[PDB]
């Protein structure tokens, strides 16, 4: 197929490069290592106020001040 | 001041602009327009004074009726010649234009666009030098320099 | 519907958006949102006939609250007031009706 | 918003009342349609903005993806209605009388 | 001011029933893209920019089609005009006519609800919120691609579908 | 009423030029004048008699086509969704979609014109 | 059940293909007269075309 | 105050597109081994105000077999959406803001065909007839892939406003990620004004003219006044979409100032391409738009759909 | 020769200035001083609206600092 496949590309050289973009995108996001960073970053943008929560004397996992080291941190966006 | 002093400029106003804006019509019949292209040719550009060609009537000022006008074609330059959006100018290019020619004795031939168009500028020859027509051309814009339609208007 | 393949499947193809309480796209609830929320949950189980008549009071709330029939007849009725005073020349409207107050923040 | 839809609806009728008194051309009718689905699009996006229902917004889009269509198949047809009378009347379409 | 849709859509309206009177498919485009384009300002007036600006770029394109085809298939040697037929342009003053009749006696039967000459312009967004991003139109459309895929196959559909259906009739 | 003011004083603008050219310059009609040009010669038949085309099947299918990019044109907002991934599938296939009824209309000779 | 209202009925034909008199090509007709720069001078054409 | 800016904006263009049809002869002659006008003026400055004047005071006409409506109010939209397309320009900043600038120029750029149809069917002629059934094929070639194009380029800059195409290039061109796209975007926009080699509907040589064999001086100037400034505008485009040139918000009159040196550099592109390749046929127009654009544009559109999401490059909104 | 084009393209070149640099500079002599605020969501237009009910003259080009 060696040959089909150069003198495809000899001749028709468009519907080579088509085809192989066309497949570069396909299999590109799976091997990349930011491909999971890419929700990431748009569950990042606070486009709603964040809604506080009542305390019960039972929610410790979230913060009480927004500058606490207890919560949610976009520490790894700042070196991306 | 006199009223008659601004209408001379007004005059001249659009004169001047109807001289060096003369587009001809891409109507060469024969053996001038090989001249008549070597005019647009790079020596004798015609581009200098503001002259392009342009194929359709409605948008060309000036004629070159150029090469020998038969009998056949006469009913065309006619109607090419109404079409052309008025004020218009013909130029009559070389002997088989302005007369005969070499074939005022033959039957299919009409003995000068004269007797078609009116013509406005002679230009003699067979075929006339590419500067005989460009002297018809500059000759041709020197009579509109002198018009004076504008100037006649405040006397009527 | 006449298949319930989609409840049978349990997949949600295209009943997730019937209605205006129908998790917007960002959480930005539609207008009367807590108006039809009201009426879907007293409409529920009491079905069809049943609930033509017994949540016709929060029906009601939730056809003004779209429609909002009921304000323009009432503000319609409060403007004609206010021309028909206008002639009779017994009516003098206040600064911040016309144009000149002391604006908030 | 009441006045406005009062005025969509009966353009929809006008021209729902186009496409049914026909006249002596069959691209005018298909041409109806397009005004019909032109209310149809401008009411439910008016509607959706009034309500500001962004859950909706997809659905004035998919009506034009399904009318447009229709036109698409209408103007094919009527390639074979001219190919085979060359000149698209309607009364020529008249031949299964019987 | 206030009677600023009001206009548009009476505008609307009179170019639809322009094209209700079918005439020549070369004018009926044209009174179609003054409608369409009267269709995207409406549109834009009640806060929606992406919708308007769409109704305007694909029937556009349409008539591109339609004013192909119409020179191909729909003429004749004098094509109708809305002026060429006197019935026509009797039913098209009556039309114009007909409306502001309607319009008008609509307005003294019932003092509002489907109609509101007295009130108008008041009745027009209802409650815009006033903080908040997110919020303009067009969004929505992008949720055709998230918790709406069910319409983006289905569209997607036709149009793959519809280039075989019109293969084989013009086949 | 910025974005009016503009349009309509193009629309001005353009109007006082054609209404300047038409009534500016000195006329003299006659019949011979204004009939249609067809090169010099009279015309044999009118201009609107029924001119058949021949990439109608193109015609069509770019109605298909530009349906197809309403699709797309979604798409820069479509991206900010949480997703990312239900978003990416859609927005191959579509364009996917699209291609192979483009690669279709190819070999059955669409694009081409009828002879 | 004939009567004067249908009395100019014809069956179907028996394939359904109907012998429909065979329209006459109206091709158009185009002066490619001489004042055309592409005629290299005057020539007149009068081409049929069909587009 | 507003008033005032479209002075601004209004006048300069009409004088710049003059100005381009002297330096259009004097680029094309000089390829041509020609002196373009240097008569009329010290250089032929005054040549395109000659050109203006007599095509004003030379009569127009009313043709019989034509449609009065639409023979005029064709070239109105000609110069109308030509001249109202400058609007949302960014230069660094529009006259207008435009949330959804671009989409304003291709519903407006494909409305300015509807000039070219109108204008042809109208004016009762077979050969206007001709220009304007090759618009239609112009149009049908083009406006697929113009779209997508522009859709993939601005995928990088996230919003569809213009202004935010100068804060997307601040430290690079958007040429570099997108060559292949440029020279599509560089042909679909010379296919659009109807520039050479895509010189169709205005055919000179297989037409008399084209959708203009009709249009006497007046009205004819209409089509020529909105047929440059559509030749500056999808210049001024590129060169803000592709060639972005250095914002400096304190300074924004460098914008400006290296701006319009490559909106000229790509204008005298345009009319040195008119200079060098033969014409088109406007099937092959057809076929190379829709054999071989079409394809790697559409290929190219997932591989930019994908780039934002394999690179963690999602533009923001907003 | 060639540098004839240069006239052509000089005063060409200041008239595709004029669009750019005016709009500039006519947005600040009406603006205050600033550059004209541009409102593409509601949150923009909210704050506009603020500035212009804050201040006493109804215009949100004028600034209200810590002296309130
Ligand atoms: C617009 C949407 C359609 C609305 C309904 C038509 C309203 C006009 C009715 C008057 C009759 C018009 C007619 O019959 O056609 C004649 C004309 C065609 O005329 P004609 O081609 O037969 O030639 C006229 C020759 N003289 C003038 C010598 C008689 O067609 C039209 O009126 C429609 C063209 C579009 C008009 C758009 C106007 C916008 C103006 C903005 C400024
Ligand atoms: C910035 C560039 C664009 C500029 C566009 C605006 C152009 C403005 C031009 C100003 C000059 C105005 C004079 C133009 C004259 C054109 C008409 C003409 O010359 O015909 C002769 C006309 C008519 O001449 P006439 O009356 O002798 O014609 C006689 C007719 N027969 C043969 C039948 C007897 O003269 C005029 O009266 C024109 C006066 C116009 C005055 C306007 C001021
Ligand atoms: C209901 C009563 C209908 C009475 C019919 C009167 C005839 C008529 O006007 O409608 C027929 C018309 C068909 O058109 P056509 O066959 O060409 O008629 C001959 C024209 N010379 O039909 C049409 O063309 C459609 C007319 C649409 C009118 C819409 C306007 C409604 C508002 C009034
Ligand atoms: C001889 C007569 C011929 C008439 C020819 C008419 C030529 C029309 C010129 C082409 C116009 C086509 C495009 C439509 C206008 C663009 C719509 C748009 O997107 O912008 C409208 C603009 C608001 O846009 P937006 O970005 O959403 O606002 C954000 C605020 N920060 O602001 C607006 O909403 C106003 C838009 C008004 C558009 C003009 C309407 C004129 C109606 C005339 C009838
Ligand atoms: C890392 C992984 C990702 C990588 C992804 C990228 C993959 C590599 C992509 C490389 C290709 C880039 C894009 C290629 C676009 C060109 C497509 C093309 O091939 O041209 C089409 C056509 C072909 O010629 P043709 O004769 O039709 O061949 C088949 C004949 N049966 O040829 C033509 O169109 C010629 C006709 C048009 C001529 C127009 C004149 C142009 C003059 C030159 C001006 C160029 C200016 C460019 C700069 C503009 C700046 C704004
Ligand atoms: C808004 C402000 C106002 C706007 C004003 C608009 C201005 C118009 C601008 C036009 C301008 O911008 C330029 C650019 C280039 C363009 C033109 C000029 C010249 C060139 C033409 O295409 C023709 C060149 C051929 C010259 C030869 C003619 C004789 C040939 C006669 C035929 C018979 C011959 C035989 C016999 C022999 C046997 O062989 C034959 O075949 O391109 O116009
Ligand atoms: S005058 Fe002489 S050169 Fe001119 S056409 Fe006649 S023979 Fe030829």
């Amino acid at each position: 197929i060696s040959a089909f496949l150069k003198n495809a590309w000899a001749k028709e050289p468009v519907l080579v490069v088509s085809f192989s973009v066309w497949g570069l995108a396909i299999i590109m996001p799976m091997i990349s290592p930011y491909t999971k960073y890419a929700s990431m970053i748009n569950k990042a943008t606070p486009y709603n106020y964040p809604v506080p929560v009542r305390d019960d004397g039972n929610m410790p996992d979230v913060p009480s001040h927004p500058q606490d080291p207890l919560g949610p941190s976009l520490d790894w966006l700042k070196n991306l | 001041s006199r009223a008659e002093y601004v209408v001379t400029k007004l005059d001249d106003l659009i004169n001047w602009a109807r001289r060096s804006s003369l587009w001809p019509m891409t109507f060469g019949l024969a053996c001038c327009a090989v001249e008549m292209m070597h005019m647009a040719a790079p020596r004798y550009d015609m581009d200098r004074f503001g002259v392009v060609f342009r194929a359709s009537p409605r948008q060309a000022d000036v004629m070159i009726v150029a090469g020998t006008l038969t009998n056949k074609m006469a009913p065309a330059l006619r109607k090419v010649y109404d079409q052309m959006p008025e004020p218009r100018y013909v130029v009559s290019m070389g002997s088989c234009a302005n007369g005969g020619g070499y074939y005022h004795y033959s039957y299919s031939v009409v003995r000068g666009c004269d007797r078609i168009v009116p013509v406005d500028i002679y230009v003699p020859g067979c075929p006339p030098t590419a500067e005989a027509l460009l002297y018809g051309i500059l000759q041709l814009q020197r009579k509109i320099k002198r018009e004076q339609k504008l100037k006649i208007w405040y006397r009527r | 519907p006449f298949l319930d393949i989609q409840k049978k499947l349990g997949i949600s193809l295209d009943r997730h958006f019937m209605f205006l309480s129908a998790e917007q796209p960002y959480k930005n609830a539609a207008r009367c949102h807590a108006f039809e929320k009201e009426w879907i949950e007293c409409a529920h189980g009491i079905g069809g006939t049943r609930a033509k008549k017994e949540c016709k009071i929060e029906f009601d709330d939730f056809e003004e609250c779209l429609l909002r029939y009921k304000t323009m007849r009432r503000m319609h009725d409060i403007k004609k007031q206010r021309e028909k005073l206008m002639k009779e020349g017994k009516y003098t409207p206040p600064p911040h009706h016309s144009g000149r107050e002391e604006p908030r923040p | 918003m009441p006045s406005t839809f009062f005025n969509l609806t009966m353009a929809f009728s006008l021209s729902l009342l186009g496409t049914l008194m026909f006249r002596s051309h069959l691209m005018s009718t298909l041409l109806c349609l397009e005004g019909m689905v032109l209310s149809l699009f401008i009411m439910t996006s008016v509607t959706s903005l009034n309500s500001n229902s962004m859950s909706s917004m997809p659905i004035p889009i998919t009506i034009l993806v399904f009318a447009a269509c229709e036109a698409a198949v209408g103007l094919a047809l009527l390639v074979k209605v001219s190919n085979t009378y060359g000149t698209d009347y309607v009364q020529n379409l008249n031949l299964l009388q019987c | 001011m206030n009677n600023y849709i009001f206009v548009l859509s009476s505008l609307f309206l009179v170019g639809c029933l322009g094209l209700a009177l079918k005439p020549s498919p070369i004018y009926g485009g044209l009174g179609l893209i003054v409608s369409g384009f009267v269709g995207c300002l409406m549109v834009l007036g009640f806060g929606g920019s992406f919708l308007g600006l769409m109704v305007f770029l694909i029937y556009l394109g349409g008539m591109l089609v339609v004013f192909g085809y119409t020179t191909a298939m729909a003429t004749e040697e004098y094509p109708e005009t809305w002026g060429s037929n006197w019935l026509i342009l009797g039913f098209l003053v009556l039309g114009v006519i007909m409306e502001v009749f309607l319009i008008c006696v609509l307005n003294y039967y019932d003092e509002v609800g489907v109609i509101n000459l007295d009130g108008l312009g008041d009745w027009l967004m209802y409650e815009v919120d006033d903080v908040g991003v997110m919020l303009e139109g067009g969004i929505g459309v992008a949720a055709m691609y998230s918790c709406a895929t069910w319409m983006m196959v289905v569209a997607g559909w036709s149009l793959f579908a519809g280039i075989f259906i019109i293969i084989e009739i013009t086949r | 009423m910025n974005l009016y003011t503009v349009i309509f004083i193009n629309i001005l603008l353009s109007l006082t030029l054609i209404l300047v050219a038409f009534w500016l310059p000195q006329m003299n009609l006659y019949s011979e004048k204004a009939n249609p040009y067809e090169c010099g010669f009279d015309p044999t038949s009118s201009a609107r008699l029924p001119f058949s085309m021949k990439f109608f099947l193109v015609a069509i299918t770019f109605l298909l086509f530009d349906l197809e990019i309403a699709l797309l044109l979604p798409l820069p907002w479509a991206i900010q969704t949480i997703k990312t991934s239900t978003m990416m599938i859609m927005a191959f296939i579509l364009v996917t979609i699209l291609s192979l009824g483009l690669a279709y209309e190819w070999t059955q000779k669409g694009l081409e014109w009828t002879e | 059940y004939p009567s004067k209202e249908t009395a100019h009925w014809k069956p179907p034909p028996w394939n359904d293909v109907d012998i429909l008199k065979e329209k006459a090509v109206t091709n158009m007709t185009l002066n490619f007269g001489p004042q055309h720069p592409a005629a290299h001078g005057v020539l007149r054409l009068v081409l049929e075309l069909s587009g | 105050m507003f008033f005032i800016n479209i002075l601004t904006l209004l006048v300069p263009i009409l004088i710049a597109m003059a100005f381009l049809t002297l330096v259009e002869r004097k680029i094309l002659g000089y390829m041509q081994l020609r002196k373009g006008p240097n008569i009329v003026g010290p250089y032929g400055i005054l040549q395109p105000f000659a050109d203006a004047m007599k095509l004003f005071m030379k009569e127009p006409m009313r043709p019989l077999t034509t449609s009065m409506s639409l023979f005029i109010i064709a070239p109105t939209l000609s110069l109308t959406l030509a001249l109202s397309l400058w609007v949302p320009l960014p230069m660094p900043h529009p006259l207008i803001n435009l949330n959804l600038g671009i989409l304003f120029i291709l519903a407006t750029s494909s409305l300015s065909v509807y000039s070219i149809l109108w204008s042809g069917w109208a004016s009762n002629s077979k050969y206007s007839l001709f220009g304007a059934l090759r618009a239609v094929a112009q149009t049908i070639s083009y406006e697929v892939t113009m779209a997508i194009i522009l859709l993939s380029v601005l995928l990088m800059n996230g919003s569809y406003s213009l202004q935010t195409l100068i804060t997307t290039q601040e430290h690079m061109w958007l040429l570099l990620p997108a060559w292949p796209m440029a020279m599509m975007w560089f042909i679909s926009t010379l296919a659009e004004t109807n520039r050479a080699p895509f010189d169709l509907t205005e055919g000179e040589s297989e037409l008399v003219s084209g959708f203009n064999v009709e249009y006497a001086a007046g009205p004819f100037a209409l089509f020529f006044m909105a047929e440059y400034t559509n030749i500056i505008l999808m210049n001024a485009l590129t060169t803000i979409i592709f060639l972005g040139p250095l914002y400096y918000i304190n300074l924004p009159e460098l914008y400006s100032t290296n701006f319009m040196m490559e909106a000229l550099l790509l204008s005298s592109t345009f009319l040195w391409i008119r200079a060098s390749y033969p014409r088109f046929r406007y099937d092959q127009l057809m076929h190379l738009l829709w054999k071989n654009f079409l394809p790697l544009t559409l290929a190219l559109c997932m591989w930019h759909i994908s780039l934002p999401i394999f690179t963690a490059g999602v533009p923001p909104y907003m | 020769m060639w540098f004839e084009i240069l006239p052509g393209l000089a005063i060409m070149g200041v008239c595709l200035v004029i669009p750019g640099v005016s709009t500039a500079y006519i947005h600040k002599f009406t603006n205050g001083g600033k550059e004209k605020r541009v409102a593409r969501v509601q949150y923009q237009w909210y704050l506009m609206e603020r500035d212009r009910r804050i201040s006493g003259v109804n215009r949100y080009y004028v600034s209200k600092g810590l002296e309130n």
